[PDB]
């Protein structure tokens, strides 16, 4: 019958509604809105009407949502909470509307099955986390220096805490409510799980670590981040694609063709060559081979990818005469004629392998039309649940934030934001913040918690059908090593400020000695060989350089640096001497061989994109500095700046912002940024807001330009990405005894993981009594367990076990932990015993797998580094590598704040510039580290060295864009190529 | 209990005692002997009420002339100036020349001056140019300023020609409408500087005419949030644009409208009803669904009410939403249906709501519309709409073109109290062949030229009459132009609480104690006619501590030129002054010889008087270097005194004489006196003489005679005067000057009265106590005590530590009593520039609440019993005759255990009296009769939008 047509009808038509109306704050309600709630009773007229006639035949789980939906509806016009469950899951019905939808659902369901398993190790890791956080980092967070001395107020924008530091620039500290706003430190252990949780998804985990290091100390706090985000994050992730992977395994001339293809290979020339600013007979070139180009196309068209070459071709005709009547915005659709660039494979061979890669591509595009349409229909349902919860209450007294709930398309910008996972947290304190504050909106954090694990599981599933439809479309040596060692570990240990000083003054002899070495092995190897009769060739380079350098040393300041970079090279030449690592360099190599025709495609669409954000953008992201002025012309003198509650006398200056769209290269640059992840949203936000070509942005004025935002998300990061590693992976396939004392022992340990957790901040001082004495208990019960196993079994033979020498080891530490915690005239404030803490706060470890929650674990049941994590010793070679690199160029850098290189980030030390790698390679700011690493900054004050220049050269390069660019490159290639190892290490498990 | 009669017996004792030692001491007796002796030094004159009142008018008026027709032609030369003009686009190859103020670039080259240094200003300036002051937010440089540089600098040959046609000229100032202003002489301009030409109240009240401003504020929950405050910050700035002429109510909409404050209709926006209204605005919360029909229906009958005062003038909406869909087409067909109220809207904030119907409202019923987007904007965009209110005034032409005079305010450039003269300048470009009619709508600026209030109060002399006797002149807002309680600071509002703009409008019911008689003389004052009234008013004494009744003659008339109305007081003894009639020199040197320091000891410590005697003779502020500047030229220069004006040296040097030979036949015959510490005479000449020169350094009184307390209060009373020494160390004198006695000399030449000196001494406080105990006796405590509740001694020996201190702050029940029984007297009042130590949540300035005791009654014997709770306070209390002293006896108050709250008389910080109730029935007033609106050929077709 056509009476379900009907309901999907009205179900539609009440979608449609409910993305009409907007949420006003402080109940106000739009004219518009009032309309939409008079048709509240036809709409669920009919919804309990449909119960009806389905309760007289009939007597599953979709019905049960229905009549949940119509009663909640019923009792809502009788008068409020239960206008959500009426409102938010009504579109969820189009599921059960119909069956494809329905068995779809079933298909995604059925696979989480091994990942709601794992995934429960990911909550029991970061309750480890939360717990070891929790007695280190529990109420040192509350001290910020304020010492305004006429407000008592004030400090830093991102305040600084004291903690046992001490501001340098003097102040003092009273009470902090706490880093962000009190919402992000270790009080009690549901605020320390959820500072765990939202560092593990790498998303500000950088600023906790800050404000943890200029409050205790910057010695062991990354001791404790580093491996949260190794053994936490890296292994988690690797994990869940591991186990998902688990249940997928078990005219006709050719002339004619040559002009043609070269003909479309200037068309692409011309749209490429569009830029800001060019000159007035370029743009008249350009329109007349506009039109020129069009014609001759239509031309061929009528004399003769046959179908993506009809529509673009033909689009072009339809998108200039639609815009010569409405001089404006011109979208561009000319260049999606650049597609052809992909039939030119059969002049250069590899032919077939294209055919074969675009047959894949557009075999696993539609593959997941129907779970693409499932996916937005829970991000709607997700967007509206936002609208009914944070709608109309992010307007603070300093403005209300760009991702906020009040209307449906700003809902759907933030549900899609947050599910990138790219400042997330940043939303989820706004509606904590909307919600009441710490003190009573904390439950807030519940709906950003879900909607992130859902991003995870979107991707997770996306990337399993991918693969599964991938498959159908598949048919003395020692002595010279060890002075590369010596010098490895010298390049490390320099100072890039003071150029002449003492470490200095005993290195340079080193280096030469070394440079003596390297030119020996040089001279006894031109005899074996014979010269000429491959990576010889970068040492013969290597050792030229260093001797150039040496020659040219006895002009000097700017020129002779470049040479000694060269030498950085040193650990390159470790891959030759050894085999093992030799495999791994031939194994990468070739992947990068197996995987590059998809880059080849991957790059023509990124230039595609790239040509259309330069014609819809261009220049447009100019800007001034005071908000009043839309031009260059008026944007000049001094203004009034009251920002900050600060009333301060400022210039105008006509600034553009740090990334654009005003060249392809600036385009190519800015998409790449984008397709990383970090900083879009402040994109999409500068391009939303554009106006004219040459005029200030005004907020908000195009909403309709993250539509390109979503379709580039849709498509690189969300298919292109995943496409590597499936494909990779396609190419892979082919190469004492008695039952009381153990059941009691095991759940009394259970209760002091309860004990431990229960510590919390200003705490009643009766609370910590009974904590320390419960603590004690279960030290001596301990204490006694251990002596009753040893006299049972013996004290030689009680070490026979891992787990025994591991539970001794801790009651011994535990034992001394408890007698040294109270003391008396041993205090010794010196000497604070800490470290003790880890057996208390590691019984647990012990506690834990009683079952087998490792087994449960695929990467880590199986065998983790059998051979195949060997590939983690290229990583640490490029991080040092890079390193060396960063020091020796940026590490003369003046610090300030205000900037992305200052105390907490730079590169004047080899730990402070692997610590920042760290944070690039996980990836919080490095785009604005790249900028702070930019031509022309402050140059740090050389105090040896006396010279009578104090300026004299700005350091700084403009190789940071290739730098930054192509570290994260390599980072992301190897975490690839790691990952695909680890495939290897447990591939007969899996079978 | 002693009897009654026994105590008036020893009362009588003691005032005899008293009168006796002081008549003997003092001297009166001799000094008038000796005035009556002479007879021959000088002559007596009138001192006509009604020929002063007209002369100070006719000068007043000439003064206000001459700023009038320099303000003509600075005008009339800027209007034909800008309309010969070229506008040029580019300024590179012709670069402007002009001196830019504040500063310590292409398109303009600056000037370097002199700064040499010129009386009349108390900074450095130079004649021969014109400085220029630009704002910070507008840029020097571009199109618009460049011409107005280049157009304005013609005005400095006339800027010029009125500085040497009248030397004594303050600023004269041209506010552009492009917010430039150029003053004249050129000097340096004084943190941020937010100075704005096209804020402040010269150029406010020549920009258009008086208002009936009616502010409309949606909170609605649309508004909630960084708008809200964006809203209220924007209101108060666009109060802060309001004068005393207009009125103005502000009101607040959502789904039902409603009054933010206690006012409920239009107010005169005044300083204290504007200060209302922001803590009314600065307190108001968004929630609720908006309702334009409500709220605009409320502000039309709120402006339709005719049953208060008002302005009968322009009449505007401000509307400050954010944005909307509903229109209200049908309100302002209802309404408005001729177009009789401008409707003005902003949208606040950062939003996207419909702006449209925003827009049309505002510029189909002849207003404007403006975007207020950010902090940056408020100030910009709440001064602007002076440009559509002023279209009328434009285009009346010649009739929209007279001198306005302001309020007194303290001048920008640091030169005290002025007023501001005011002129209009009108673009008339084009106006040869009358063809364009399109910008013509708008004045090109504001002249104005500064009137200091020392040049009135030099055309207004004081010193031919009393020190009672003085000049004010009234606003028709009942204000004062000048006055004696009229000082060079702020006038206070409210508290000052803490976590140059204003004007100092003071009313004349403020400046002195009120009355009916006083309300009726200020009314007829007001609307402007003749009169003289003669009638017993009470007076406060210049310290704020006593009150005296005198009889008083208010003599007034209108200066003619303008609406301001003088008056001159003067008292009863009063209308005949002694004028000195002498040419020989020897008698003049003979005089002055006794003036010399070194000539002290053998004639008393003489302080002079710093008046005003001639250009060349300095102020200093000394006294001790004053006397000898004064002497030396006296001594130097030639006696015809070419420029040097004689009535005030004969006066002094006559006076001289007559202290100098009583000082040595009288007080040195008696080099001692055991109950005397000093003896002292203040004469109307200026001169103090003390005999004890030692007891000089402790002379902690003015050099000026005419602003001595005492002076006032011996002159008013007829019987000795007692004046209370100060309390809580404020100075040396508790011990070691003495309790002041005063007596006013009384002088008849034909019969008629004249008090031209008082003479008086220092008693001494142990001989005065030591005769009082001929002591610490806990039975009983007897005290005397003055005009005013001050105690002079005890019987305890414990009040008298605590010399000179109210009666009430030490003995609170003995004087809630007296106050009860109506032998004491109080009146509160207001002191609204009075400096206020800052409270809780430097010094700002807050009202204060003044309060003084005086005699109630002509009763001499008071005697009654206080119930303070279960027990029994006997007392009785006589008043001491010819003086104002009372000697009352009461028992101690440790047999009763009763302690009430202690009676201060003192600064008593306050925050009243309360404004809602004030408005009920304000103060008579009376508006400008002049008017400028509704014309039919005002364009009005550009909105705010359409521009944009
Ligand atoms: C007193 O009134 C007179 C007129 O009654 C007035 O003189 C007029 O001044 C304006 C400039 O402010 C002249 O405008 C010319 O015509 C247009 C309009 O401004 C300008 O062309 C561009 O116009 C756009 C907007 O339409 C503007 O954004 C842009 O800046 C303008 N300039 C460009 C693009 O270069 C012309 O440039 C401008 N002429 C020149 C030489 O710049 C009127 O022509 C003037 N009218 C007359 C009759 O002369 C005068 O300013 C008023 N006095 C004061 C103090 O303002
Ligand atoms: C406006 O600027 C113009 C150009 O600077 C002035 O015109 C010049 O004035 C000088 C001085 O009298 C003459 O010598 C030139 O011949 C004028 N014309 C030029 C330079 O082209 C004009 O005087 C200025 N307006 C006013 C009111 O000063
Ligand atoms: C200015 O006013 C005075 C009186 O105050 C008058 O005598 C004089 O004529 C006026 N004009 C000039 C130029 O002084
Ligand atoms: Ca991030
Ligand atoms: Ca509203």
């Amino acid at each position: 019958p056509p009476f379900e047509y009907m309901i999907l009808a009205t179900i539609i038509a009440n979608c449609i509604v409910l993305a009409l109306e907007q949420h006003l704050p402080e109940d106000d309600k739009t004219p518009m809105s009032r309309r939409l709630e008079k048709t509240e009773p036809y709409f669920i007229g009919i919804f309990c009407f449909e119960a009806g006639i389905k309760i007289v035949a009939l007597g599953n789980g979709w019905n049960v949502m229905d009549f949940i939906v119509v009663l909640s509806g019923i009792l809502a016009t009788a008068g409020l909470r239960t206008l959500r469950a009426v409102r938010v899951l009504r579109p969820l019905k189009l599921v059960s509307g119909i069956p494809s939808l329905q068995i779809v659902l079933k298909s995604i369901m059925k696979a989480m099955v091994p990942l709601l398993q794992i995934g429960l190790l990911l909550f029991f890791a970061i309750l480890m986390f939360a717990i070891i956080g929790l007695e280190f980092y529990s109420g040192k967070l509350h001290r910020a220096c304020f010492m305004n001395n006429s407000g008592i107020l004030e400090g830093f924008d991102p305040p600084h805490p004291c903690g046992v530091q001490g501001c340098p620039a003097g102040y003092e500290c009273k009470d902090w409510i706490g880093p962000n706003d009190g919402i992000t430190q270790f009080d009690n252990i549901l605020f320390a799980v959820l500072t765990v949780f939202q560092c593990i998804t790498m998303e500000g985990w950088t600023t906790v670590l800050y404000n943890t290091n200029d409050a205790l100390g910057a010695t062991w706090n990354w001791l404790y981040f580093i491996p949260l985000i190794i053994i936490g994050s890296f292994f988690v992730l690797n994990l869940v694609l591991g186990v998902l992977s688990g249940e997928f395994a078990k005219v006709k001339s050719q002339v004619f063709y040559w002009i043609v293809l070269s003909l479309v290979a200037l068309n692409t020339a011309c749209v490429a060559i569009v830029h800001h600013n060019q000159p007035q007979w370029l743009t008249h070139l350009l329109y007349y081979a506009e039109f020129l180009f069009l014609g001759l196309f239509l031309l061929e068209m009528s004399l003769k990818f046959n179908c993506f070459d009809f529509g673009v071709t033909v689009g072009s005709i339809f998108e200039v005469v639609w815009a010569i009547f409405r001089p404006g915005t011109s979208f561009g659709i000319s260049v999606l004629r650049a597609l052809r660039l992909l039939r030119i494979f059969k002049i250069t061979k590899y032919w077939a392998s294209l055919r074969n890669l675009v047959v894949s591509l557009m075999s696993s595009m539609k593959s997941i039309i129907s779970l693409l349409f499932l996916l937005f229909l829970f991000i709607v349902v997700f967007a509206l649940l936002g609208m009914q919860l944070f709608g109309g209450r992010f307007n603070f007294n300093d403005g209300t934030p760009s991702a906020n709930f009040d209307t449906f398309p700003a809902a759907i910008m933030t549900v899609f934001q947050i599910l990138t996972g790219e400042d997330w947290n940043e939303v989820m304190y706004n509606g904590i913040r909307s919600q009441g504050g710490v003190s009573s909106g904390m439950w807030s954090a519940i709906y950003f918690i879900v909607l992130t694990l859902f991003g995870n599981y979107t991707l997770l599933n996306v990337f399993l059908a991918i693969a599964v439809d991938n498959l159908a479309n598949a048919q003395f040596e020692m002595c010279i090593l060890l002075v590369i060692a010596a010098s490895s570990i010298a390049l490390a240990a320099e100072d890039p400020v003071l150029t002449n000083s003492e470490r200095n003054k005993v290195l340079r002899y080193f280096d030469y000695v070394f440079t003596g070495v390297f030119t020996f092995e040089m001279v006894i190897k031109m005899i074996d060989q014979g010269l000429i009769l491959l990576w010889n060739i970068l040492d013969f380079v290597v050792v030229v350089g260093a001797l150039v350098a040496f020659a040219l040393a006895n002009r000097d300041i700017k020129t002779i640096k470049s040479l000694r970079v060269l030498r950085v090279l040193r650990p390159l030449k470790t891959i030759k001497r050894l085999p093992k690592l030799k495999a791994v360099f031939d194994c990468v190599v070739t992947s990068l061989k197996n995987v590059f025709n998809i880059l080849i495609v991957y790059k023509l669409f990124m230039f595609i994109f790239a040509v259309i954000a330069v014609q819809l953008f261009k220049g447009k992201f100019f800007y001034c500095t005071d908000s009043s002025k839309d031009t260059e012309k008026e944007c000049i003198g001094n203004y009034v700046d009251h920002e900050k509650n600060k009333m301060e006398v400022k210039g105008r200056e006509w600034k553009r912002h740090e990334f654009h769209y005003d060249n392809i290269i600036w385009a190519l640059l800015t998409l790449f940024t984008v397709s990383t992840g970090e900083g879009w949203p402040q994109v999409l936000q500068h391009s939303v807001d554009v106006t004219e070509e040459d005029r200030g942005p005004s907020r908000s004025n195009r909403m309709e330009m993250s539509i390109f935002y979503v379709v580039y998300f849709v498509v690189f990061p969300f298919f292109f990405v995943n496409i590597f590693v499936a494909l990779i992976i396609i190419t892979f396939q082919e190469q004492v005894v008695s039952p009381s004392f153990e059941y009691t022992i095991m759940a009394m340990i259970a209760l002091n993981t309860v004990v431990l957790m229960m510590k919390y901040y200003s705490a009643p001082c009766t609370y910590e009594l009974a904590l320390k004495y419960l603590n004690i208990a279960f030290t001596m019960v301990f204490s006694l367990e251990c002596v009753l196993k040893v006299i049972a079994f013996g004290f030689l033979n009680y070490f026979r076990d891992t787990w025994n020498i591991f539970d001794f080891i801790t009651v011994i530490g535990s034992i001394t932990e408890i007698i040294l915690t109270d003391s008396k005239l041993v205090n010794t404030s010196g000497f604070n015993m800490s470290f003790l803490k880890l057996f208390r706060a590691a019984r647990l470890i012990k506690l834990l797998r009683q079952g087998y929650t490792i087994r449960i674990l695929l990467w880590t049941f199986v065998q983790s580094f059998k051979a195949l994590p060997y590939v983690c010793l290229l990583i640490a070679m490029l991080f040092f590598i890079y390193a060396i690199i960063g020091m020796q160029v940026f590490g003369n850098i003046k610090l300030d704040e205000e900037s992305h290189i200052n105390r907490h980030n730079n590169f004047r030390s080899f730990f402070g510039s692997l610590m920042l790698l760290f944070r690039s390679a996980t990836g919080e700011a490095w785009q604005e580290i790249m900028l702070s690493c930019l031509g022309e900054k402050g140059c740090e004050p050389d105090t040896t060295a006396p010279s009578g220049q104090n300026e004299n050269e700005r350091c700084g390069t403009d190789l940071a864009y290739v730098y930054f660019v192509s570290f994260i490159f390599f980072c992301s290639f190897l975490m690839l190529n790691l990952f695909v190892a680890v495939i290897m290490d447990n591939f007969e498990y899996l079978t | 209990f002693p009897s009654a009669v026994t105590i008036k017996s020893w009362v009588d004792k003691m005032q005899e005692d008293l009168v006796t030692l002081a008549k003997t001491a003092s001297g009166v007796n001799q000094l008038v002997d000796i005035y009556e002796k002479y007879q021959d030094l000088y002559t007596v004159e009138p001192n006509n009420a009604r020929q002063l009142v007209e002369i100070a008018a006719r000068d007043i008026e000439k003064l206000l002339s001459n700023r009038s027709k320099a303000l003509v032609r600075l005008a009339l030369e800027a209007e034909k100036v800008q309309a010969a003009h070229q506008w040029r686009e580019d300024f590179a190859s012709n670069e402007v020349v002009y001196y830019n103020a504040k500063d310590d670039e292409p398109g303009s080259q600056r000037i370097k001056p002199v700064f040499i240094e010129d009386a009349n200003f108390g900074r450095q300036i130079s004649y021969q140019h014109a400085a220029v002051h630009i704002p910070t937010d507008i840029y020097e440089g571009s199109t618009i300023v460049l011409n107005e540089l280049n157009w304005t600098s013609a005005l400095d040959e006339v800027f010029k020609k009125n500085r040497e046609e009248d030397p004594s000229l303050l600023w004269q100032v041209f506010g552009s409408a492009t917010g430039l202003a150029r003053y004249y002489p050129a000097s340096p301009w004084v943190k941020i500087d937010l100075y704005d030409v096209r804020r402040r109240p010269w150029y406010i009240q020549g920009a258009a005419s008086p208002k009936d401003m009616l502010i409309l504020v949606d909170v609605s929950g649309s508004v909630s949030g960084l708008t809200l405050k964006l809203i209220r910050t924007s209101v108060s700035e666009m109060l802060e644009t309001l004068s005393d002429d207009d009125f103005v109510n502000v009101a607040s909409f959502n789904s039902n409208a409603q009054d933010v404050s206690c006012f409920q209709h239009l107010v005169q926006a005044n300083v204290r009803n504007k200060k209302v209204l922001k803590d009314a605005v600065n307190n108001i919360t968004a929630k609720g669904i908006t309702d334009y029909k409500k709220g605009f229906s409320f502000a039309f009958e709120q402006l339709l009410n005719y049953n208060v005062s008002r302005a009968n003038c322009n009449k505007i909406i401000m509307l400050f939403t954010d944005g909307g869909e509903e229109r209200a087409q049908e309100i302002f067909n209802k309404y408005n249906k001729d177009k009789k109220v401008r409707v003005f809207t902003f949208s606040v904030g950062q939003h996207n709501y419909d702006r449209g119907p925003i827009q049309w409202m505002a510029c189909e019923n002849k207003g404007y519309y403006y975007e207020i987007p950010s902090i940056g904007a408020i100030r910009i965009n709440t001064q602007e709409y002076l440009d559509v209110l002023g279209r009328p005034m434009v285009l009346a032409g010649d009739k929209a073109k007279q001198v306005q005079w302001t309020n007194v305010y303290l001048d920008a450039l640091e030169l005290g109290l002025v007023i501001t003269g005011t002129l209009p300048v009108f673009n008339i470009t084009g106006q040869f062949e009358n063809k364009t009619n399109l910008k013509n709508q708008l004045i090109l600026g504001v002249m104005g030229v500064d009137v200091s209030l020392e040049d009135i109060k030099r055309l207004t002399p004081r010193f031919t009459l009393c020190p009672n006797g003085y000049y004010f002149a009234i606003d028709p807002n009942g204000y004062v132009l000048l006055h004696p309680n009229l000082q060079p600071k702020p006038i206070g509002v409210g508290i000052p609480t803490i976590n140059s703009q204003e004007p100092v409008t003071l009313d004349f019911l403020d400046a002195e104690l009120e009355n009916d008689i006083k309300v009726e003389i200020r009314n007829k004052m007001i609307d402007g006619e003749s009169g003289e009234k003669t009638f017993r008013t009470l007076v406060k004494s210049q310290d704020e501590r006593y009150i005296d009744k005198g009889n008083r003659t208010y003599t007034w008339t209108p200066v003619n030129g303008t609406d301001y109305s003088l008056a001159l007081v003067l008292p009863t003894y009063s209308f005949y002054y002694i004028k000195a009639k002498l040419e020989e020199t020897i008698t003049q040197a003979r005089y002055s010889e006794t003036l010399k320091p070194d000539n002290f000891e053998e004639s008393g410590y003489t302080f002079i008087a710093p008046r005003d005697y001639c250009n060349d003779l300095k102020i200093s502020d000394n006294n001790t270097e004053f006397l000898l500047n004064f002497n030396e030229f006296i001594d130097r220069k030639t006696p015809n005194n070419p420029s040097c004006n004689a009535d005030l040296i004969n006066r002094v040097l006559l006076d001289a004489g007559f202290t100098n030979e009583l000082v040595q036949n009288y007080w040195s015959k008696q080099k001692n006196i055991k109950g005397v510490k000093a003896r002292f005479v203040v004469t109307d000449g200026g001169i103090t003489r003390v005999y004890p020169k030692e007891a000089g350094e402790n002379w902690q009184e003015n050099p000026e005679t005419y602003e001595d307390s005492f002076y006032k209060r011996s002159l008013d009373n007829d019987n000795y005067v007692f004046t209370a020494p100060y309390f809580n160390k404020s100075g040396p004198g508790a011990y070691e000057s003495g309790i002041m006695v005063s007596k006013a000399v009384e002088i008849y030449i034909q019969g008629k009265l004249l008090k031209p000196a008082v003479v008086g001494i220092k008693i001494d406080v142990n001989s005065w106590i030591e005769n009082f105990t001929k002591r610490n006796s806990d039975v009983m405590d007897c005290v005397i005590l003055d005009d005013g509740g001050f105690l002079l001694m005890a019987n305890h020996d414990d009040y008298t530590n605590q010399i000179g201190r109210f009666f009430g702050e030490i003995d609170p029940s003995l004087m809630r009593h007296l106050v009860n029984i109506s032998v004491y007297a109080f009146n509160k009042s207001y002191d609204y520039q009075s400096v206020c130590e800052p409270g809780a949540a430097s010094k700002q300035s807050c009202i204060t609440e003044q309060t003084q005791y005086f005699f109630d009654n002509d009763s001499k014997s008071f005697s009654g019993v206080l119930d303070c709770g279960n027990c029994s306070r006997i007392f009785h209390g006589e008043k001491l005759m010819n003086t104002n002293l009372i000697f009352i006896m009461v028992e101690s108050k440790g047999t009763c255990p009763c302690d009430t709250r202690l009676l201060i008389q003192a600064e008593q910080t306050s925050d009243g009296p309360n404004p809602c109730d004030m408005v009920k029935q304000p103060r008579y007033r009376k508006g400008p009769d002049v008017c400028f609106d509704n014309n039919v050929l005002e364009d009005y077709t550009d909105c705010g939008g359409v521009s944009g």
